[PDB]
């Protein structure tokens, strides 16, 4: 066993009844003085390194050609001047195993952390040396972390796409289904997770040109998509991951759910395609009143009204659907469907739950389209227009397929540096650059939506780490007050940066004029309610930083009205799974699953303590499963009120609790304004 | 939670010796050396002798003491496969490859063999020690049964699988593969019945049953190493056979809900080529906060 | 002189209820009176009980005491058929035709029915009285088994056969005919084993064994009469069924090598109407023509 | 039990030790007296019938509008003047259950046999009343039978395409694979059987964008295609049928074959995807000499030579591939592979066998392309060019995808009417019309090849029926003499009609000038070998008909040289599954499987004796399984020497014969010039 492995395992060997957390630090030293420094490839100077990486097809030469070598040297020197040290063994291990650039045979390390950060910063700046240094300082301080696609692939010749998630709308036609399968394979080839809205597809037993009971429903398309994602599995490196979203009022909703039952037959079971359910407020109202609900056949509704079932408001059209004899429907028990959802989430963690009305009551771009589904991580909530892929030799009507670039603020590092504004603006600029340089030649709706919406996702990580390292319980009202203030600041500065980009470029996102940003409605709660901290401890935490007031929000509203906004969507809180290790941060705004996690790598086992875990903050690092899910819902709703897109909200459940407890948590989330629920992980 | 599922898998795996024509094996058998033919004969007799104990005693004794009509039916089906299918299959292989006098001599030798006898009598001893209405003695016998089904057979299965993976003795190798596939499911099923008993015990009694299982495994394993050298040194395979024994010992432990005992090892590629949360209704007022 | 041919016959008769689709009986079942459905359910439940004990207890225990691996293989196979095939088939029929509550009720009814409990008590008592190496106790249990196979099932078999013969419930009837075909050969086989033991005795001992067999038959018969009346009076068939069971009692006696005991009678003619490919390598001469 | 069914089951009841065959005739009468006439919708006049069928969207207005009502009435009167009577119950039952037009509620019969024949004739003639009457006389004499798609769908508004055999070339790209899946779905939606060539696809473990061990091979593509064919199942009417062809020198050939093994796992086995193997002469030579063969990685060959492995002649390329270090290959035993093919055919009848050199040594259009694969029925053998389907908003390079037009001559009816020439020419004209009226808007290469090649398949059926009713054993040399003469006349008149159509329209098929028809090579064996019958009995059979001599063939060769040929391909012998029942004929040129076949429809049993079966010809109606497969191969080769495309050739084996016998039959077929082997049906 390696020396650093033994040093890391020495953490759990208690001394005087206490964990040896400091041993972890020793491990990193070993991991660098025995493996990383020996396995790294050193050159005489930076010129030889850059030339070797360029000619050997490791780096794209275009982004490096925008800078003179003196500027690149200055950027690299700025990166190395911080003398960044990984405080935990797992941070360095995760970076050098998942994100550091290696040779073709993967026998040596070509990229250090500073090298990777410098390359990403130079790609972000697009020829601006000062901007590149700003990005270097932002990432080496670990205030901002680009998503895994962006951080791993920026400036690389053998790179994939920098966009993490893609959302596709599938129209009710064989041509559209085949095009959706093709685009899903193309985007999984690019490495991104693909989500498909199957609510427009007509249910099982519908007519294909006057011959009835002909359609296979959404389950056949689900099987096709599952095989497509199995085939396109990132060249066999990462399993192809897809998501299917169906409205709960679709007739196939049961069969949909039956794809995830552990007793499902092979002709129905789907195993590589995640499932999500979109629940309008009408379904929750029907379940609450115990009135029997009706699921609908989409094609009959489309024939009668000319629009898809998910294209209009169910809260106002459900009674018209039920009373219409030309609309076909089936009777269901909404409470039984809710119990089935809870049982399925207990068994397998599926489906994702999207509260459609919670998303669309604060959605700023309802004029473009209502949000009808979410992404594979159930945090992207954007307007999408379905595409009409016609026959060959016929022009296709290209719609809008959602796609946003992810980037997370490290809350602990951002607040320690007292740089919410600067970090938010620089992250917005980096995400705007990632969107601008993204061009996908096989997904036309994705390309058009990227060019028009200009949507980005600016997330946050290390919420629980910051709260526990500052002596604040994650479930406490003080923690929710901190989240309210911090994310109001993040939203304020993201809107300010979006408006500044719109002013400097003279262009807004497409159809911005009909948005609530243009009409000023979006700023209502910000121009009437003060989001400054209500607790003295939180206010002290925010000292040295100008917390925006109602007057600052009014000025920002006027600025947006004058100049517009460059981005249709700005903030989305992704799960941030593996890149949180490198940043020494807790995953996303979720509470920690465990204080010390035991992970098996190779034939060895490693223990990763939570960042900053110690004796004095052991009980502030409360495990998520031990927490009240209602207070976690309160925290997520408090954050969500300042996030325009959704938050990947994983439910952390105990084995003792029943499906009724899961249903109660889901209904409280819906009541509190939670937009989406990601996972039901049971301990 | 599991008996009807195993019922289905068992009955759908039903097969008969007559389905595989054996005579075409003589076309590769004639080309093996004396040591290869000797080892094969001895291994085959070892498997035959152990499987007879399982058919006459092991499965019927467990079926007798286990409560539950559906479990008794599955266990009866497994006993049937031992006596009616497996035993006839082993006999058929022998009659095809050796003349009557050679078969009688090999069985005389293997019947007197110290390492074969040690393991055969250890297993049979535990079956004979089951007492009416005593679940501890039943569990111990189930452990013995799982060790036979999922572990002890494999020092023997190695050789037919080794030939089968090389294109030699393909007809008898196909038969052995079907037998092995039955023993695998037998081991898993009896393992689940043992875990049911184990889970009904106190923590101290559990620790005591774990010690029993590991101690028994150790005794059998040390004898398997000797058995292995005795048969396989003459054909140069013992090192690889030992890896296969440990790998299958780990499977047997996992069948009993226990952790693997041995480190993970890769297996000979030729042999490889041969080879609910509680539902509680919504009570209303859960929609109001 | 006979075991091998019984082995071959038993294994070639192998079947599973799932081979027969039962949804075709749904309408002819729906059309029967409540009295008819009640008698039918109860009749099959009585059969299920008999096969449960024949599979769990009777056949395995006889297998244990009979010498010879081939004889044991036949008896083990027959045991498997009893509980893994026959007893289970009745549940397939029940699950198709009846709602769960009616199924639950009929199984509760077997537990409390005095004639069914008495016949089980008597038959299973004799099975459990077998003493190792005591051929007389074994003979007595084999007589009991023949009486179960060739006599006791028939008060139950009458009704499915009666319907089959009228073109009603023909899928269920197909299952029952397969079960009956099996029991006929089971009764003959066990009968031959019983005769082996009987033929070893002195004339004085034989005289006592005939007394045992006839006394047991009469005791079972008197109980079966009451059972038959209890089930069939509500469908008007008790006298007809009684003639059928006497007919089959004579067949049971004959299976035991004894003379018929009841006089011949005309049975309902309806009930009488109710009755991989081989691989060769390619030669170099197969490529030229 | 209905009266006609009792009269049909009375056939098996033997009177005086003989089957009551004549009782079948009575059954037909009952089937018309009790059922057909009662459930047949009658109208006061044909005008009312046509108006009702057109208005209720049963027929098409376009093809009926080309004639005056007087001409349509005259065509219908010509059809009804024959007073055609079905000779067997199964003929009428199959027509009125499969082909007769029924109401939307499927309880009444709108079309009789004469009505359907008249409608198909009017569709064929395209406005010519005399041509329509000629077609009516052709089909009511039952001399020619349009295929099931053409016969069922001609003149019907609610219909699929008239072509049901489609051959697709799949290029080695994700875009091309997705396009192939889409086209397969679209063509299965149209009701056609789709065959895909997977030899150009790179094997498992190949590089994608210079990353190693990334390709899933052709098995993942087969899984995708199998899912696509399961999804597209003719609106839930028939099981989606597809075929995949792989060259035997493709490395995936074992895994390909492993998709049909019973022991294959669920992630390996494809259930609704037929498989065929293309066997070049090089593989047979390697197996014959027992030299170990090499299966090649297609992408390495493409990188080294710039052409696909299946696009070059393996006979001259195999040694260069083996000796090339940059071509990756795996060692195999060709005799073991042949034994595996025989074993798989014994177990399941798969794969289809295509002898590439047997096809291409007589292929007339090798300049366009060599025949690389066959159809789902393994009788279509045409040149195909792969298409380069690029990314979106990029022009695709459309190639040639085979789609031939099926139609079968009834040999008994054709020869008893002494009308080989007239029937062949009229069938060629009808096939040309159906090919010209086919327009598929979702298969670009299929449409392009249909427009360019103008390929049709004119088959024959009732060969064994005709031979048995004329006292000729199917295995006799006289039967082969008759087949030789009859199919040489069929080829002569097909070529003459193609040249006449080319002269009339002034156009040939695309790239005809490079074909062997243009160079006169095709006619070589016809201008030197006389194909007149060598037996007096066969000559008397051909009495009253002019048999083309060598001088006639020289004149035809000169005519083709002067005027060209309209069709790239003319003759292909399809299995003719259900149309053989309606025509009261034996299926294809195959020998009969059973003298009397027992079928179960609903809960009733039915008995179909072979047409013309009696006590006198009971011995001549020998069953196919009892026949010597070598003599069946000899007859099929005798026919194949006059057929430009292939013949659906099913092997009929007994359970006693082993895989050595199957391999011997396959090798004798290869030796005798058999192009394709369809199925290995074991009795
Ligand atoms: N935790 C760590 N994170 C990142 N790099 C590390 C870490 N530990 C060691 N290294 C690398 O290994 C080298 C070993 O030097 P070390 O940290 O022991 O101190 P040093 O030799 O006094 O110099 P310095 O600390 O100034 O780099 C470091 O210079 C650095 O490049
Ligand atoms: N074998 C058959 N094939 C086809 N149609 C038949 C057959 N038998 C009877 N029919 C149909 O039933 C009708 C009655 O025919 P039948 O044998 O009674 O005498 P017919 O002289 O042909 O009668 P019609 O006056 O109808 O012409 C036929 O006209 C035809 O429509
Ligand atoms: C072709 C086909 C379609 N479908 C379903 C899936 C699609 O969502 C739906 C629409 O198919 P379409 O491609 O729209 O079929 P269509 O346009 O010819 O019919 P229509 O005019 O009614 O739109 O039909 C199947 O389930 N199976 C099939 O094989
Ligand atoms: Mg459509
Ligand atoms: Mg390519
Ligand atoms: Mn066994
Ligand atoms: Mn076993
Ligand atoms: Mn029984
Ligand atoms: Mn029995």
């Amino acid at each position: 066993v390696p020396k650093w492995i033994q040093l890391n395992n020495e953490i759990m060997i208690q001394k005087d009844g206490k964990f040896q957390f400091d041993k972890d630090k020793e491990a990193v030293h070993s991991y660098f003085v025995d493996y990383i420094n020996q396995n790294t490839v050193f050159f005489h100077n930076l010129k030889e390194k850059l030339d070797y990486l360029v000619e050997n097809q490791y780096y794209e030469e275009e982004f490096l050609s925008l800078y003179s070598f003196e500027d690149i040297k200055e950027v690299f020197k700025t990166a190395y001047a911080k003398k960044f040290r990984f405080p935990s063994f797992m941070s360095a291990f995760k970076f050098y195993n998942d994100y550091a650039l290696k040779t073709n045979d993967k026998k040596k390390i070509l990229e250090r952390y500073e090298d990777r950060i410098s390359i990403v910063a130079l790609f972000f700046a697009n020829g601006d040396t000062e901007k590149a240094k700003e990005y270097v300082n932002l990432m080496i301080n670990q205030e901002y972390q680009p998503s895994t696609p962006t951080f791993l692939n920026a400036g690389r010749k053998r790179r994939g796409e920098l966009v993490s998630c893609f959302l596709l709308e599938v129209n009710d036609s064989l041509n559209d289904i085949s095009r959706a399968i093709d685009i899903s394979m193309q985007l999984s080839k690019l490495g991104g997770g693909v989500s498909l809205n199957l609510s427009k597809l007509r249910a099982k037993g519908e007519a294909i040109k006057d011959v009835e009971n002909a359609t296979k429903g959404v389950v056949g398309v689900m099987k096709l998509l599952d095989n497509a994602f199995r085939y396109a599995d990132q060249m066999g490196q990462r399993q192809g991951s897809g998501a299917a979203y169906l409205n709960i009022f679709h007739r196939d909703i049961n069969d949909f759910l039956d794809t995830k039952k552990i007793s499902a037959d092979e002709d129905v079971r789907v195993k590589t395609l995640s499932i999500g359910v979109v629940i309008p407020d009408k379904f929750v109202e029907l379940a609450r009143e115990d009135k029997a609900a009706y699921v609908f056949y989409p094609h009959t509704i489309y024939k009668e009204y000319g629009q898809h079932m998910d294209e209009m408001d169910m809260n106002e059209m459900y009674d018209k659907f039920v009373d219409n004899p030309r609309v076909k429907k089936e009777k269901i028990n909404p409470r039984k469907l809710l119990e089935k959802l809870a049982m399925l989430r207990s068994e397998s963690g599926y489906p994702y739950i999207m509260f459609q009305d919670n998303v669309n009551k604060v959605h700023a771009n309802n004029h473009i389209s209502k949000v009808k589904f979410s992404n594979l991580c159930s945090e992207v909530l954007q307007a999408s227009q379905v595409s009409s892929y016609t026959d060959y030799d016929e022009e296709d009507e290209i719609g809008l397929d959602i796609s946003c670039n992810l980037g997370s603020l490290n809350i602990l590092n951002v607040m320690e540096h007292k740089s919410i504004e600067k970090t938010v603006k620089l992250a917005t600029d980096s995400l705007t650059h990632v969107s601008e340089t993204t061009d996908i030649r096989n997904a036309p709706a994705v390309r058009r939506a990227n060019k028009a919406m200009k949507s980005i996702g600016l997330g946050a990580m290390n919420l629980h780490g910051y709260l526990a390292q500052n002596g604040i319980a994650y479930e406490s009202p003080e923690a929710r007050d901190f989240a309210n203030t911090f994310f109001m600041m993040v939203n304020f500065y993201s809107i300010q940066r979006s408006a500044e980009i719109a002013k400097e470029k003279g262009e807004t996102f497409d159809q911005y004029e009909g948005s609530t940003y243009a009409t000023g409605e979006y700023f209502d709660k910000y121009v009437s309610t003060d989001f400054s901290p209500k607790y003295e401890k939180i206010a002290n935490l925010f000292e040295g930083m100008h917390i925006p007031t109602t007057e600052d929000w009014k000025k920002l509203k006027a600025f947006v009205a004058e100049h517009g906004m460059y981005h249709s969507y700005r903030l989305c809180i992704a799960p941030t799974g593996s890149i949180s290790y490198v940043q020494s941060s807790t995953a996303s705004v979720m509470p920690i699953m465990e204080r010390i996690e035991e992970r098996t790598y190779g034939n060895s086992k490693t223990y990763y303590p939570m960042p900053g875990l110690a004796s004095n903050n052991w009980f502030f690092y409360k495990e998520a499963y031990d927490m009240d899910m209602f207070k976690v819902v309160d925290m997520i709703a408090t954050i969500q009120q300042h996030i325009d897109q959704g938050i990947s909200f994983t439910l952390f459940l105990k084995d003792t609790m029943t499906t009724r407890d899961l249903n109660r948590i889901d209904l409280y989330a819906h009541h509190r304004g939670i937009k989406t629920i990601y996972y039901a992980r049971t301990k | 939670d599991f008996t009807q599922m195993f019922y289905n898998q068992n009955v759908k795996q039903f097969w008969l010796p007559e389905e595989i024509a054996l005579n075409g094996d003589l076309l590769t058998w004639k080309y093996l050396g004396k040591n290869e033919q000797d080892t094969y004969m001895k291994v085959l007799a070892g498997l035959t002798l152990l499987d007879t104990e399982q058919g006459n005693t092991g499965m019927p004794i467990v079926a007798e003491h286990v409560d539950g009509h559906q479990r008794k039916a599955v266990l009866n089906f497994m006993a049937m496969m031992e006596n009616a299918v497996h035993a006839k299959s082993y006999s058929n292989i022998f009659m095809t490859l050796a003349p009557t006098e050679t078969i009688n001599e090999v069985f005389e030798w293997v019947k007197q063999n110290k390492y074969l006898q040690k393991k055969a009598q250890m297993i049979v001893g535990l079956y004979k020690a089951i007492q009416k209405d005593d679940e501890i003695s039943l569990f111990k016998a189930m452990v013995a049964s799982v060790y036979l089904e999922s572990f002890l057979f494999y020092s023997g299965f190695y050789y037919p699988l080794y030939f089968y993976g090389q294109g030699k003795l393909m007809q008898s190798g196909e038969i052995i593969n079907l037998i092995l596939r039955d023993e695998a499911i037998h081991g898993v099923y009896v393992g689940l019945l043992a875990q049911e008993i184990y889970n009904k015990q106190t923590e101290e009694k559990k620790a005591e049953l774990r010690e029993f299982a590991i101690d028994l495994l150790n005794q059998l394993y040390e004898n398997e190493l000797e058995y292995t050298e005795d048969l396989y040194d003459q054909v140069g395979l013992s090192h690889d056979v030992k890896k296969f024994i440990r790998y299958n010992a780990n499977k047997a432990l996992m069948n009993l809900g226990f952790d693997p005992y041995f480190e993970e090892e890769d297996i000979n590629p030729i042999v490889l080529n041969g080879l609910k949360a509680t539902v509680e209704p919504l009570k209303d007022d859960d929609f109001y906060f």
